[PDB]
């Protein structure tokens, strides 16, 4: 009662829900009078008139082999209904980014919800209805007076009303340190244990004073503490080997969570993967319905259950010390990286998988996950981490002044650990003086797909070859491929292929692309290679002769 | 007390997400709104608000005293267009020799915001390791970087620099977002008495704005199209040649390369040295005289964007052209950047996109969109180690190298 309301509102042009209550048992219905009486008795709901036009349909369920019945109210058009909230989080501590403190207590605060007072003029929607047996009386009904448990804004008002209520102690003690995520309250400080509980005394009391009470006569069990799934040491912390379920058949419900977990356990353990299994679940309705996982969708559920296996071990943050990271290439468009202050002592290891794309190199993708971590670090800790690298500082150099995009690393180190990364092939800026020079071009009938590639050069050597099934683009770059296969080490090539030269300015060393692979391959053999654009049916020549050969 | 404000028809405020930010900035911001909080700038607010807006902190040229910064640019594509104000764009301000760039925003946080408008100015300040919600406000007042805030303290603005104005007759002082623009012919030494003389107005008339940009406009360089001027030509050296010209000819319709595409009959080696004939020589002559000229009468609209494309040269050097429609440029320039022994490409680029953004507010009195040549990844994790501005124009990303590079040096 003393906590203040947050005034809510249904969004503009909507009302209120009314849907029709299912008919129930008279055990059913028996046991959610008994459960409402006692629910009033407390001062959670109310008994209404029949005035309010408003209704929300009512459940009740058993437990499984622990008999009892419970209350279920489905707000799910409510919800609907009810106006957006800020969502106080989304962003997940991560253990690493604690810092070592000597006394630690962990309070949940789950039911907190239930002891939330409901703005006094959005109560009305809320109400619900327990059917008469034999349909002889009028329903009894009921609202709520405090947040709903499954309503829209109950998960971000009671938050909202716990961090309101808690600042005045965290005010008064500015050396303890008080986080929350969910139904878990993280109370730390460099107190004895004696003058520690109580302090936490202190502030169990003055939780109890607004109305909020923890679970009593408790205190978990000895080290480490558990917090939001994290086992927390005096010096190190530990996340157990993840169990997933094991089944038959899954439901969008199971699904959910599912997914939800593996959201969690994505910035604990390295190559969890979440996206296949999610790009289904849009039409919802949990606790019943069964969606088939995909071939794919089992395949990565196989892998993550794998990874999961294992447990997961690190240290706390030092803010006295440096933060370091390093990167290693693992191959197949996979990197591995370590973050840490004290070399073999690390706060986090991941994985970083190369983002779709057709072409790409290694260079670009280490670059990515530079950033990938440079952005995790500053989310964790507040700062960037000085960086260990397996590129040699004078392959990067030569890389940016070259790329043709602006690129940057931060404050890096060369660390030579195999495979390293480099630059497979760099083209000639100038032509080249005494090598042979090949004229370029290609072509493709779009009806019958019949096409032809080929070049001309400046010793007279020429090449014509046909193709089948192909386009204008492929015929282009099988011309390139031809000219590089047909000459010498050192060789000049004169393309109007516009597509052709976009690929290879793009310094690829890895494609999609068999056909882009085959000329990768060929220009790592070359010393020397110089390409040259030209406009076609410019009278241009060399050009315009192998374009005519190439065409009809 | 307030103006009426509201959102385009049809459209609800911003929600768009805080990106994370270091431990030094987020101490300063908390620092920063405190104070504000106190002054009665902006109050916190509960989780029935849903609305949220970007927030992150800079230092100016000098300046080793953080300054808040709101991304309101979602905000101000949905505001309300001000028209029943719009703030006229004078023409002769690019036409000075000199521009001065005041920050006054703070001006702005003597007038109140509209109540039911409020809302909508929402923003946080993340916590590290999200280890507790981040801390929530919203503006009470005219908040810097909403466009809607210079709109409504125009009168005001107006009645401040009426005394000014009158005994200045000929400078010309534009407001832009939370920046004035005072141009003048005078010389340095008596414009900047001139400066001054306005700056002691505002302390008078009622923490940066003892800081000044300084421009010079009229010695802003243009780049035209030009051709070598060689003794001895290659294969190569012609191909690249009517490569470019055919390029020209998407700008100039009066430019020929038939003649000089008469050269390469044959397939010669690049290297090979080619005669330049008399009428390849002429028609070389012909079209250098039409590059010389400026474009087909190109003129701004003041309904359509602005968009501005960025090429990296290498050694530090950068071209950009600024157009409406393709091949009617109405501006292109070129930069000796501040390094060419700088290792630095994304502040470069990002000092680069501030400056063209600073010409196109003084000439158009509006900033560009930008196509910038860099991966989207790289240039977000890094522009705001390197902003400077208090406004932030709108950008989009280039992912394939385009050819028109080697030819706009």
């Amino acid at each position: 009662s003393p906590i203040e309301t947050v005034p809510v509102k249904l969004k503009p042009g909507m009302d209120g829900p009314k849907v029709k209550q299912w008919p129930l048992t008279e055990e059913k219905i028996k046991a959610l009078v008994e459960i409402c009486t006692e629910m009033e008795k407390e001062g959670k709901i109310s008994k209404i008139g029949p005035e309010n036009p408003y209704n929300t349909p009512v459940f009740a369920i058993k437990k499984k082999d622990s008999t009892k019945w419970r209350k279920l109210v489905d707000f799910r058009e409510l919800n609907k209904r009810t106006q957006d909230f800020w969502e106080v989080q989304l962003g997940i501590p991560h253990p690493a980014g604690l810092k070592k403190k000597k006394s630690v207590t962990v309070l949940d605060v789950g039911d907190a919800y239930f002891s939330v007072p409901l703005d006094e003029d959005f109560r009305k929607y809320t109400a619900f209805t327990i059917p008469s047996i034999n349909n002889e009386t009028p329903g009894i009904r009921y609202q709520y007076n405090v947040l709903p448990q499954g309503w829209k804004g109950s998960p971000a008002i009671s938050q909202s009303s716990m961090t309101k209520i808690l600042e005045p102690f965290k005010k008064q003690n500015p050396d303890i340190v008080i986080y929350q995520y969910m139904d878990d309250l993280y109370v730390g400080s460099d107190l004895e244990i004696g003058q520690h509980r109580t302090k936490i005394e202190e502030l169990r009391q003055h939780l109890l004073r607004w109305g909020l009470t923890t679970p009593d006569k408790k205190h978990q069990k000895e080290p480490p503490f558990l917090w939001m799934g994290y086992e927390l040491h005096p010096d190190k912390w530990t996340v157990q080997p993840i169990v997933l379920p094991e089944k038959d058949s899954w439901t969008v419900n199971d699904i959910q969570k599912l997914v939800g977990k593996l959201n969690w356990a994505s910035q604990i353990y390295p190559g969890i993967k979440v996206r296949q299994l999610s790009k289904l679940l849009r039409g919802t309705k949990a606790l019943t319905e069964v969606i088939p996982l995909t071939e794919e969708a089992e395949l990565e559920l196989a892998e993550n259950r794998e990874i999961l296996k294992e447990p997961v071990h690190g240290v706390y943050y030092d803010p006295s010390k440096d933060l370091i990271a390093e990167i290693q290439k693992q191959g197949q468009g996979q990197w591995t990286y370590q973050i840490y202050q004290e070399p073999f002592k690390n706060l986090k290891t991941g994985k970083y998988a190369r983002m779709r794309g057709a072409h790409t190199n290694d260079v670009k993708q280490l670059t990515e996950a530079v950033q990938k971590i440079t952005t995790e670090s500053i989310v964790i800790w507040g700062k960037t981490p000085k960086f260990k690298l397996p590129i040699q500082k004078e392959t990067w150099e030569t890389w940016w002044t070259e790329y043709w995009q602006a690129t940057w690393i931060p404050e890096w180190e060369f660390v030579n650990t195999p495979p390293l990364v480099k630059l497979w092939y760099q083209l000639e800026k100038e032509p080249i003086v005494g090598a042979e020079t090949f004229y370029v071009d290609g072509a493709a009938n779009r009806e019958t797909k019949l096409g032809k590639a080929g070049y001309v050069t400046n010793k007279g050597r020429q090449k014509v070859v046909p193709l089948t099934n192909t386009t204008n683009q492929k015929t282009e770059l099988q011309a390139i491929y031809l000219a590089l296969q047909d000459s010498g080490l050192e060789v000049n090539i004169v393309t109007d292929s516009q597509y052709a030269l976009g690929i290879i300015q793009a310094q690829p060393d890895k494609s999609e692309s068999e056909l882009v692979n085959q000329i990768i391959e060929q220009l790592i053999k070359k010393e020397k290679v110089y390409l040259a654009w030209v406009p076609a049916h410019k009278g241009i020549g060399g050009n315009e002769q192998v374009d005519k050969l190439v065409s009809a | 007390e307030t103006v009426p404000v509201k959102l385009k028809p049809g459209m609800d405020g911003p929600k768009v997400k805080q990106w994370p930010l270091t431990e030094e900035k987020i101490k300063a911001l908390v620092e920063i709104c405190t104070e504000m909080e106190k002054e009665g700038k902006i109050s916190k607010i509960g989780p029935e608000n849903p609305y949220n807006t970007p927030v992150f902190a800079i230092k100016k040229k000098d300046s080793t005293k953080w300054r808040k910064l709101v991304d309101f640019r979602e905000l101000n594509k949905r505001t309300q267009d001000f028209w029943e104000l719009g703030i006229p764009h004078p023409a002769g301000l690019k036409k000075k020799k000199s521009v001065t760039v005041l920050d006054v925003g703070d001006a702005y946080f003597s007038v109140p915001l509209d109540e039911d408008f409020r809302k909508y100015t929402a923003f946080t300040i993340p916590s590290i390791n999200n280890e507790t919600p981040g801390i929530r406000y919203q503006y009470n007042v005219l908040p810097q970087g909403w466009k809607g805030s210079p709109a409504i303290f125009q009168s005001s603005m107006t009645k401040i620099l009426e005394p000014f104005k009158k005994q200045n007759p000929d400078i010309v002082i534009y407001q832009y977002m939370d920046d004035l623009y005072v141009g003048s012919d005078l010389e340095i030494g008596q414009h900047r008495t001139k400066i001054e003389e306005l700056r002691q107005h505002l302390l008078r008339w009622g923490p940066f704005l003892w800081m000044g940009y300084e421009l010079h406009p009229d010695k802003w360089t243009v780049q035209p199209i030009v051709l070598p001027e060689k003794d001895s030509w290659t294969v190569n050296d012609i191909q690249k040649l009517v490569g470019k010209l055919n390029w020209a000819s998407q700008i100039y319709p009066g430019i020929k390369v038939r003649q000089l595409s008469k050269l390469l009959r044959g397939t010669k080696a690049l290297t090979e040295v080619i005669p330049l004939t008399e009428e390849a020589e002429l028609e070389l002559a012909e079209n250098r005289e039409i590059l010389k000229e400026p474009v087909h009468g190109v003129y701004y609209d003041p309904s359509k964007d602005l968009i501005a494309e960025i090429q990296k040269q290498g050694q530090g050097q950068w071209t950009y052209q600024i157009y409406q429609e393709p091949f009617k440029n109405l501006k292109t320039g070129k930069y000796a950047r501040m390094r060419g022994a700088h290792t630095n490409d994304v502040k470069q680029l990002t000092e680069a996109v501030q400056k063209i953004t600073t010409e196109s507010i003084v000439i158009w009195g509006k900033t560009p969109k930008f196509k910038l040549p860099i991966q989207k990844e790289t240039w977000e994790t890094w522009w705001t180690e390197y902003w400077q501005a208090t406004w932030i124009p709108e950008w989009e990303f280039v992912n394939t190298p385009p050819l028109v590079k080697l030819w706009y040096q």
